[PDB]
RNA sequence: CCGAGGGGCUCUCGCUUCUGGCGCCAAGCGCCCGCCCGGCCGGGCGCGACCCGCUCCGGGGACAGUGCCAGGUGGGGAGU
RNA sequence: GGCGCCCUGGAAUGGGUUCGCCCCGAGAGAGGGGCCCGUGCCUUGGAAAGCGUCGCGGUUCCGGCGGCGUCCGGUGAGCUCUCGCUGGCCCUUGAAAAUCCGGGGGAGAGGGUGUAAAUCUCGCGCCGGGCCGUACCCAUAUCCGCAGCAGGUCUCCAAG
């Protein structure tokens, strides 16, 4: 209340110094860091062929969510659990020798070398496909080696994601060769809801190129010559 | 079979330049928000004299807008500057004297020195005592000006190419002659290493193409094409003609 | 004195005792005080007479 | 976060003490130049002789790679004595010699006759 | 543009120019905790200091350059 | 000796000054101050030591022992060095850094009183200063020229 008192800084052309504001666009980077920004943008500035662009449609994450859900209790085999299922086999084949205990143990396969293999013999049912392979041409042949084959396919975001459901950092490709019989109807349930997305629409999403738009900065001054061009006119 | 004078100056031995007593390069200061969108005040604190330059400089100091500092620049002194004057700097800068400014902003048959040739360029053109650029017929669409060199060549240049108002201090500097050797001896000292220039025809057959003979003659055309080699290109270098001159220049 | 004998003095043949005391001259102090307070003054009188001219157009 | 730099320096990383999981050498080397290699023994000539009795100084002739410290040391502890000051000297032999001054408590001409000379 | 207390076919930017001074390390306002039984301390955040965005900003630009081949020129130089 | 430092005050009938200049209403002359260099003198050192001279001891270490003296002035376009002032010359403008200091700021810090704190670039007192070079010639005989070679080879001091 006494003697306490505004006292403000002018900041135009000629008074107090600028303070500290963000300058986070136009900090100096390091060349790995705009390596990997530029060509993030030339993947949006060239013609890319509709080959690599059938990825970028990926699921949505209300069926990513589903389809995670559907893939968790098919968790392959860890070594710490080996352990004791080699014990559990034997443990009883020490005591009863059972001619078959186990009819079906259900798993979900991993690995594109593996993933292909099932493909063009029809022995897998769904195809889960990966997003960010760092070499493309690893993956760009089983979306259309899927549709030929009949087997449904979709692309999920992330090789990560599904590189945690089988304990490893990136696997690339799951595939479901056989599922639950009680639980068919969650892996038949979702596979119209995504083979109306990937199998019926290969006519159309072998078509549609990808890429070429100009940048921001260069896209407006095309429509501030655009609106002076609806100027020219009305 | 020996090489020639001419040919030893570009691997610059004993032909480089004599650069100790000079004193930075005379750059106008870089560009940033305030000369782009306004002005910022300077005060020029000296008039110095580089060596080997007959033009002088002068230091201005800036108030630095992002760090709390002062820092001083080295410009081509315009004439007519004093110390302890202020030098106003950007795009809304005042046309007087010495000051520096777009050359898209400053209208026609100004006089200006220490023009950028390229946005940023810091100032390259008009640099020598004396010398001025007139600009002409600006171009408000595709946004370019011409100027008028002081060789009389018209040249289009960008239209925010920033240049001080003014002519270069230090003309009239070709008006005194040398008068004698020693004062020519001197003022190459402080530049170069060029000065006692021997004849080619006053040489051996090794040393030069014009050399040798028992009189004193060149022998052959002094006019060379250009794409002769090097060690061939002496005399008049792809002349287009000779002769004292008829006219001005008559030619583009 | 040379620069490093300087280390062994006091300041009192150091500096003199005004503000700016060995640094400066003693008639620029003066000026710089007349000077900062004849065109910080002004910058009442522009201030002003500027902002009478918008409570009078 | 914010940026208040046009910079990117790289960030400050932890860097660990090397702390090994065997010595390299095994054991610590002994000094080779201990108080005994210091000083070889001492001049007995007639400059250094007439040096004892007028100046409280005695000469002896050291390794060369002693400094006065290590010298002050070597013949404080040998011979019993307070060391006041040490002139060290190359003579063009190459053997490095020593002025090794006393205190006044003591004397240099009766050390002397306890050393040997 | 019209007209009515106003609307925005269309627009400008703006916050330093009589002088050899000074200028940073936030005042202020808004909130929140430990702190005072509806009062006292010690701390933290936002606005002050606009939001979003895909190249640091400009100038060129599919030219210039560079790689190979061809044709001119070439006592600069080589061998005879 | 120097000041381009200050105060009073105001100058034409213009004055003050230099070997030459230059300076003055943006403050002359005059009066009173302030600062810088003080390598000169006095004093402390320091007369006890040095030199000159006279005289006596001591074989020997003896930096013996004693007496007396080491005093006045003058002068200079002198020579050499130095410090300072002032000009001239340049299309020639005649180095860098290490180091060190002062100022501007004012984040803070400090005892809380009829007692002492933070701090001190003040006066003392305490300890240490390691490594390497050092002799001698420097040349009509210690260097190079095959050599004690009329050759060559960078400087300083300099009397009548
Ligand atoms: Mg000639």
């Amino acid at each position: 209340n006494p003697l306490f008192e505004k006292r403000p800084k002018n900041f135009g052309i000629g008074q107090d110094i600028q303070p500290k504001r963000d300058l986070t666009r136009f900090v100096k980077w390091p060349r790995y860091i705009r390596l990997q920004r530029q060509r993030a943008i030339l993947y949006k500035r060239l013609k890319v062929p509709p080959a690599i662009n059938q990825f970028t449609q990926a699921l949505d994450r209300q069926t990513a969510t589903q389809l995670l859900k559907l893939a968790h209790k098919y968790r392959p085999e860890t070594k710490q659990e080996k352990k004791q299922r080699l014990l559990a086999r034997a443990e009883k084949k020490a005591a009863g020798k059972g001619d078959v205990p186990t009819k079906r143990p259900p798993v979900l396969r991993a690995g594109v070398n593996t993933v292909t293999t099932l493909v063009e013999n029809k022995k897998a049912q769904l195809v889960v496909i990966a997003h960010d392979v760092d070499p493309i041409e690893l993956v760009v042949f089983l979306p259309a080696l899927c549709r030929k084959m009949g087997v449904p396919y979709c692309i999920i975001k992330g090789k990560a994601r599904l590189g945690r459901l089988v304990h490893r950092k990136t696997c690339t490709t799951v595939a479901f060769t056989q599922v639950n019989s009680e639980d068919k109807g969650a892996l038949a349930k979702l596979v119209e809801a995504i083979r109306t997305n990937y199998n019926d629409r290969y006519d159309e999403i072998r078509r549609h190129w990808g890429g070429n738009v100009l940048g921001p900065k260069s896209v407006a001054r095309i429509a501030k010559l655009e609106k002076a061009k609806a100027k020219e006119l009305a | 079979g020996r090489v020639i004078r001419g040919q030893r100056k570009g691997a610059g031995s004993v032909f480089r330049a004599h650069v100790k007593h000079r004193k930075g390069a005379a750059r106008l200061r870089a560009v940033d928000f305030a000369e782009r969108h306004g002005y910022i005040k300077g005060i020029v604190k000296d008039i110095i004299h580089d060596p080997g330059r007959g033009a002088p400089l002068a230091k201005v100091v800036f108030r630095d807008p992002y760090r709390f500092k002062k820092r001083t620049e080295l410009f081509i002194a315009a004439e007519g500057i004093h110390t302890g004057q202020f030098v106003y700097c950007g795009k809304k800068a005042q046309l007087n004297i010495g000051n520096v400014l777009p050359v898209g902003t400053m209208p026609e048959g100004t006089i200006v020195c220490c023009l950028e040739e390229k946005p940023g360029d810091r100032g390259k053109l008009a640099r020598a005592s004396g010398n001025y650029a007139t600009v002409i017929s600006h171009n408000p669409e595709t946004k370019k000006t011409r100027v008028k060199l002081p060789s009389g060549s018209k040249k289009v240049i960008s239209s925010a190419n920033r240049a001080v108002v003014g002519v270069v201090a230090g003309g009239g500097r070709i008006d005194k002659p040398i008068l004698k050797a020693g004062r020519a001896y001197h003022k190459y000292k402080a530049k170069r290493n060029c000065w006692p220039r021997v004849r080619g025809v006053a040489m051996n057959p090794v040393e030069h193409p014009f050399g040798g003979g028992n009189h004193q003659h060149i022998g052959k055309p002094s006019t060379i094409r250009r794409d002769a080699p090097a060690g061939r290109k002496v005399g008049l270098i792809a002349a287009r003609r000779t002769g004292r001159l008829r006219g001005t220049k008559t030619v583009q | 004195v040379r620069p490093k004998v300087l280390m062994r003095l006091s300041k009192t043949k150091k500096h003199v005792s005004r503000a700016y005391g060995g640094s400066m001259c003693a008639k620029c102090v003066r000026d710089r005080i007349k000077r900062a307070f004849l065109i910080e003054e002004q910058k009442i009188v522009v201030k002003v007479l500027k902002a009478q001219a918008q409570s009078q157009k | 976060k914010i940026r208040t730099s046009p910079t990117f320096r790289r960030p400050k990383t932890l860097r660990l003490r090397r702390q090994p999981k065997y010595p390299r050498k095994s054991a610590p080397r002994r000094n080779k130049l201990d108080h005994y290699a210091i000083i070889k023994f001492p001049l007995t000539t007639e400059s250094a002789m007439k040096k004892i009795e007028d100046n409280n100084t005695l000469v002896f002739i050291v390794d060369v790679k002693a400094n006065k410290h290590q010298i002050k040391q070597a013949v404080k502890k040998l011979y019993d004595i307070d060391v006041a000051k040490v002139n060290t000297l190359i003579r063009p032999d190459g053997e490095k010699k020593a002025y090794v001054r006393l205190a006044p408590d003591y004397d240099a001409l009766d050390v002397a006759n306890k050393i040997g000379i």
